[PDB]
């Protein structure tokens, strides 16, 4: 059934399972057309799967091609997003298969129901809770990759760097969750957060600084201010 | 016209005969059903007065021989059962016509609801949606399964309805998953009518016969047959003309028909405004909308 904050350990496990998150899947700018009508232009895409154990984000780039002379594209993405997926697992040995797929929005249920039938064992799962992987554009190179990209194309990184060396999954995906709510919250401070000291560099093939533990510790509880402290922004309290 | 004699009514029931019923008191002389018009399919069903579980009967065609009910004291239930003796069986019935003890099949004239229900129903295809073949006529009852209910127990028993499921391999060919799921054309006109009823008359006579068994004997997976079954129609963008327009009509009566207030558990809120509000057929059903609309706007 869906994924909720009672079972939410079972992501840690030894079963493999992934997310996928479709928000950014279809993106466009909403401009006025010389004629002082709106219109909308697409921009690159991308489609969000990691697997929560091990930090692997299976990143598909959607370029705006794929939606030339098609109608009701924000239905079509959703599809456009299963058939992905699917062509992902099948691509993928049947020991690295997933035994679970989580979607983030309960739209894509059906969608990937349907692009799976072949995969009677894969169960396909939503969540009730509000994870914040639509933030995934905020982090500066998976943004530069998607916006560069001229043709469909499959990028990898751990999404994790090399924590899990030193963390468990748990804590590295609750690292990952704060950080991704906290740029979702306020973009600038959480970047400003990030990056104010020049001397924490980002590695090659890396998303997130260098953070020695104690400097993760600060990082963690600069997070949790911004994330309180908007919220009271946001509400007055 | 036929008849349907009765041994004897030794317990109290709530006899039917299709859209008809009256009540039979605990041995009361009561001999049988007379004046049954010849050339429909019809079911004479039963509810014990002491038990309104369990409603039971017997689909039949009286062209297919001469049949009559017997209570069976041990099973406990009133039994259809055939003749084979034409002449005993002639004589019977005589007699009992001369002594008045039969009730009339009480057909006015300009009624032809019940063909309008039973239109495409035909017994040999019931007989085969009820697997008994060592008997002419065909007992359903309220808790029978159906085939697909027994995949999600006794094969025996169940009712052998098509199998429709809109998420299946079946519905949905490899490269069309959302074309063929948003527009289930293709599963309705090559797999389903092409492929597995040969033609909308057989088509329309099981969705008939599932209505009629939700309505009758309350049988849920009946119920779920059915909905299935208009909503195949209504999500399909091509569908001849000739079976919507005759859709319309059978829905109608279907809906003219069901008791007020049993209209909660035999009609299912999603499907009916699915289809009558946003499927491609939306714009299709016209006497259904409007009958529905006029009678059950609360479900809507
Ligand atoms: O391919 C990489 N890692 C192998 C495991 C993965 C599978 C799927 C995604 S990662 C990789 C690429 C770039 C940065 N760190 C690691």
């Amino acid at each position: 059934g869906a994924m909720n904050s009672s079972n939410y350990a079972e992501l840690f496990n030894n079963d493999i399972k992934l997310f996928v998150d479709d928000t950014n899947v279809y993106r466009v700018t909403v401009h006025k057309t010389f004629e002082g009508n709106v219109a909308t232009k697409a921009i690159n895409g991308c489609i969000f799967t990691l697997n929560p154990k091990t930090g692997h984000l299976f990143l598909k780039i959607i370029h705006t091609s794929v939606w030339a002379g098609q109608k009701r594209l924000s239905q079509l993405a959703k599809w456009k997003t299963a058939e992905e997926v699917s062509a992902l697992v099948r691509s993928l040995p049947k020991e690295e298969q997933p035994k679970q797929i989580i979607v983030t929005r309960k739209a894509m249920l059906d969608p990937l129901e349907v692009h799976m039938l072949d995969f009677p064992n894969i169960a396909i799962r939503p969540t009730e809770l509000r994870l914040p992987f639509s933030a995934a554009m905020s982090i500066d190179k998976l943004s530069d990759v998607v916006m560069k990209a001229t043709e469909p194309q499959m990028v990898l990184f751990n999404i994790y760097d090399d924590w899990l060396d030193r963390i468990s999954s748990y804590t590295a995906f609750s690292r990952l969750t704060l950080l991704l709510r906290a740029l979702k919250t306020n973009e600038e401070s959480a970047k400003m957060i990030l990056l104010s000291d020049p001397t924490i560099t980002i590695k090659s093939y890396h998303l997130w600084p260098s953070f020695t533990d104690e400097q993760w510790i600060t990082i963690e509880s600069q997070m949790r201010d911004l994330i309180l402290t908007e919220y009271g922004r946001k509400y007055n309290v | 016209m036929n008849t349907v004699p009765f041994t004897s009514a030794p317990i109290e029931v709530t006899i039917g005969i299709d859209q008809y019923s009256f009540n039979v008191k605990e041995n009361q002389p009561f001999h049988g059903i007379k004046d049954i018009p010849i050339g429909h399919v019809h079911v004479i069903h039963f509810q014990h007065a002491d038990n309104s579980s369990m409603r039971y009967g017997y689909w039949f065609d009286c062209r297919m021989g001469n049949f009559y009910i017997q209570y069976d004291p041990k099973d406990g239930l009133y039994k259809m059962m055939e003749e084979r003796d034409g002449a005993k069986f002639e004589n019977i019935v005589h007699n009992f016509k001369e002594r008045q003890m039969m009730v009339s099949y009480p057909k006015i004239d300009e009624d032809d609801t019940w063909y309008n229900l039973t239109e495409f129903v035909q017994m040999d295809k019931i007989r085969k949606i009820v697997r008994k073949d060592e008997n002419q006529f065909s007992y359903v009852d309220s808790s029978m399964t159906t085939v697909q209910e027994n995949e999600l127990s006794d094969p025996a028993h169940s009712l052998n309805y098509t199998v429709i499921n809109f998420k299946s391999r079946e519905a949905i060919r490899p490269g069309h998953e959302m074309e063929d799921f948003l527009d289930k054309s293709y599963y309705l006109n090559t797999v389903m009518l092409q492929g597995i009823f040969k033609n909308s008359s057989n088509y329309f006579g099981e969705l008939q016969f599932a209505f009629l068994n939700a309505m009758f004997f309350g049988n849920y997976g009946s119920s779920l047959q059915w909905h299935a079954m208009i909503e195949l129609i209504c999500s399909s963008a091509t569908v001849p003309k000739h079976m919507l327009d005759k859709l319309d009509e059978i829905l109608y009566y279907q809906i003219k028909t069901l008791p007020e207030q049993y209209s909660d558990i035999l009609l299912n809120e999603r499907v009916w405004n699915i289809c009558l509000y946003s499927s491609f057929q939306k714009n299709s059903l016209h006497n259904t909308e409007k009958i529905m609309e006029n009678k059950y706007p609360e479900l809507l």
